[PDB]
């Protein structure tokens, strides 16, 4: 059970660990969050109560390094960093929980929400996606703008998310073009499967980590890159049945967390109502079908 | 962005564009078998590609043996139109290739899109104009072509006959989708008022009546008021 110890909360904020939140109060005697499970990605977040624009987090595994949250009163925000001393951290860490200063992740022992939702996402593919090497944590807003959104202004702080494009050279073989549009299976398999992502693992690591930033944060380009890659799969004709069953559990989880009241802003309408009603795969998906249609009647 | 009423007149400027109209390349007639189903009969089709600054027209003929053994017939139509289209533009010299072309039917912009993917700087635009193109397979000598074709071919045209000897393309084509706009709305009241005088005749390398600029008025007049007493024959107007 790992430990982000806060060296202080100067400005009032509303804190995430993971689906977790909860309110701070300016220069509440806050000093961190402890009993992090091991074995998973997390992401701890932050709204400022004087300005919701300011709404960015922080992506780390604790199993490579100690981390810790300090506030910077010249750039306006509570920023990770890494304790390359272990034993001044250990001493940090060991006086806030005596002095019980630290909010505890709540996690419910039956509850598998956050493994759900992070199965195949793994922190050095992040690193990848998120490019700042001198650290091993990787900064994320609401902001920040893709690879794709900045083809169609600064490389150093955007998404480097694998590029989906139905009408490119990628996704279209010469002399195939009507049968590549309707059925994408090739694109799926041999460009992104094989080619690119190398396995299934991968590409759903992907999916996950842009659904996550897109709930998370409200990152626009997260969330068309989250709709692409369902898109891919459900408009391939030919899908591995281990991707379409795991394919069913990662979605029934995502919608299963999504707020209720987000539905309208995150939820593209075209691409659900395709990809439940009208694609290959519009009879594979039976947990995501049955959650759409009693959370979402309206949506479809 | 779509062509329409405010941006017409770009039609006629001096880059190289060319209107696609697919309504005619998947044809069919309904019958009744045997057994009373219903089964259609393919007939050869055409794809109208026209310059609307020179005339030129590019009729490429689709074989009623395209669509043998194959499904959704309706969908191919639109693929195989682009697959003819993007051969026809490969099939040009560079100075001679399209910067636009502009769909009569939305349903055609992601099939030529999708074919055209190696020219990223040829536009491909659709059409808020309900433009009257259908009705070619009513100029006699276009019909005759396509149900006389064994196999694909390619006719070349010039649908103005020589009118931009005399008038301006914003003129000929105005007079072209009068002329086809008539015989869309009354094929064989339109063709009465083409072929009334035996002494006005059609040249052999013509597709219309050797009209002089007087008769051209009273033709396009007896055209117009032909349009108007349909819309009002039809619509309780």
């Amino acid at each position: 059970m790992n430990t982000v110890p806060f060296t202080s909360a100067p400005i009032e904020v509303t804190i995430g660990i993971d689906q977790y939140s909860f309110n701070v109060k300016e220069n509440q005697p806050f000093h961190g969050i402890k009993d992090i499970p091991i074995g998973h990605v997390h992401v701890i977040h932050f709204q400022h109560a004087d300005n919701s624009s300011m709404r960015y987090g922080y992506w780390f595994d604790c199993r490579m390094g100690n981390f810790y949250i300090q506030y910077d009163p010249k750039d306006g925000l509570y920023k990770m960093m890494e304790e390359r001393d272990g034993a001044k951290f250990e001493n940090i860490v060991h006086n806030f929980k005596e002095r019980q200063m630290m909010v505890s992740y709540p996690k419910i022992d039956e509850d598998d929400t956050w493994y759900n939702l992070t199965e195949f996402v793994q922190m050095d593919k992040i690193r990848k996606i998120v490019r700042k090497d001198e650290n091993q944590f990787s900064y994320v807003d609401s902001s920040m703008t893709t690879v794709q959104e900045n083809e169609l202004s600064d490389p150093a702080h955007s998404l480097n998310y694998t590029v989906i494009n139905f009408k490119s050279r990628e996704a279209i073989r010469p002399g195939h073009e009507m049968e590549d549009f309707l059925d994408k299976s090739y694109y799926l398999n041999t460009v992104m499967l094989q080619g690119i992502f190398k396995n299934s693992s991968n590409y759903f690591g992907e999916l996950q980590f842009a659904f996550l930033n897109a709930m998370f944060f409200g990152n626009y380009g997260s969330s068309l890159q989250w709709h692409a890659m369902i898109e891919l799969i459900c408009s391939s004709a030919t899908v591995p049945k281990h991707m379409l069953d795991k394919l069913d559990e990662i979605l029934y989880y995502q919608i299963k967390t999504l707020p209720e009241q987000y539905s309208d802003i995150l939820l593209n309408e075209r691409v659900w109502n395709i990809c439940l009603y009208s694609s290959f795969q519009k009879n594979s998906l039976h947990n995501t079908e049955k959650i759409m249609e009693n959370k979402y009647p309206e949506l479809l | 962005g779509a062509m329409n009423s405010s941006n017409y007149a770009e039609l006629f400027n001096n880059d190289i564009k060319l209107f696609v109209d697919d309504t005619n390349v998947y044809r069919v007639t309904v019958h009744k078998t045997f057994e009373g189903n219903v089964a259609t009969k393919a007939i050869n089709g055409c794809i109208f590609t026209l310059n609307p600054k020179t005339g030129h027209l590019f009729l490429k003929i689709i074989h009623t043996s395209v669509w043998a053994g194959q499904k959704r017939l309706s969908q191919l139509a639109k693929w195989k139109t682009a697959e003819e289209v993007s051969a026809l533009v490969r099939s040009l010299p560079k100075e001679e290739q399209p910067k636009q072309i502009i769909v009569t039917r939305k349903a055609m912009l992601d099939p030529l899109e999708v074919h055209m993917l190696d020219f990223p700087n040829i536009a491909i635009r659709p059409t808020e104009l309900r433009l009257p193109f259908s009705a070619a397979m009513s100029i006699d000598k276009l019909s005759d072509v396509v149900m006389k074709a064994t196999e694909p071919q390619m006719v070349l045209f010039n649908i103005y006959d020589d009118w931009l000897d005399r008038i301006s393309s914003y003129t000929a084509f105005s007079r072209l989708t009068l002329l086809l706009r008539a015989l869309k709305t009354n094929e064989e009241s339109a063709k009465m008022i083409l072929l009334s005088d035996p002494t006005i005749t059609i040249k052999s390398y013509h597709l219309w009546p050797s009209f002089t600029d007087e008769q051209w008025i009273t033709i396009e007049s007896q055209m117009r008021d032909l349009i108007l007493t349909e819309y009002g024959r039809k619509y309780n107007v």
